[PDB]
């Protein structure tokens, strides 16, 4: 599933995620593409914060395909 | 000539179009744009749109309210204070989006590059 992360410098950035994959997984996939450790990561959608030890469908932001959530870096 | 001119560009080759202006022609078919979120790169001509506004119909990629990007129609556009925003109609309903919010997949994108690629 598509979704994009919005980091500090203004870039957006593209990942495929599942529900399934932990808040964590998110962030070593941020690090991965876009070279930020994992230690310098907030996220949250909506202005809610997306936290360790959660799955994404914890947060019930994945729908169908079409919706491709924007996750912010604070 | 293109410097300072409004555009839509990818800096991927599967990536999404995202608003922004040249700031520079750097040769070898680069450009250095400044996009509108504050990111600056080098990227290729061949991935920039001259496209200012996005015109009437295109199908587009926008950011509600509910902070999802999703696939819309753009229905008219509107200039205020130097701003510019879209009427973006998505499952029958129009709102009203910032041009920063507007972006292309690379389909959609891929769809104006015959009119309006540069090169």
């Amino acid at each position: 599933m598509l979704i994009f992360v919005k980091t500090l410098t203004g870039k957006t950035i593209t990942l495929e995620v599942e529900p399934s994959d932990t808040i964590e997984n998110v962030k070593a996939k941020i690090q991965d593409k876009e070279g930020i450790p994992p230690d310098q990561q907030r996220l949250a959608f909506a202005g809610k914060s997306l936290e360790d030890g959660r799955t994404l469908s914890d947060y019930n932001i994945l729908k169908d395909s079409k919706l491709h959530p924007l996750l912010r870096l604070r | 000539s293109f410097v300072g001119l409004r555009v839509v560009a990818k800096w991927s080759s599967n990536g999404y179009f995202y608003s922004g202006k040249i700031t520079r022609d750097v040769g070898a078919g680069k450009y250095k744009l400044l996009f509108d979120d504050g990111y600056e790169c080098d990227v290729l001509g061949k991935d920039i749109l001259l496209c200012d506004p996005i015109p009437l119909d295109t199908e587009v990629t926008a950011l509600s309210e509910d902070e999802y990007f999703s696939a819309g129609v753009v229905k008219g556009h509107r200039k205020e204070s130097g701003e510019l925003y879209y009427s973006i109609e998505k499952e029958g309903q129009r709102k009203w989006y910032k041009r920063m919010a507007v972006i292309l997949s690379l389909e959609q994108g891929n769809r104006l590059r015959e009119q309006y690629g540069l090169g």
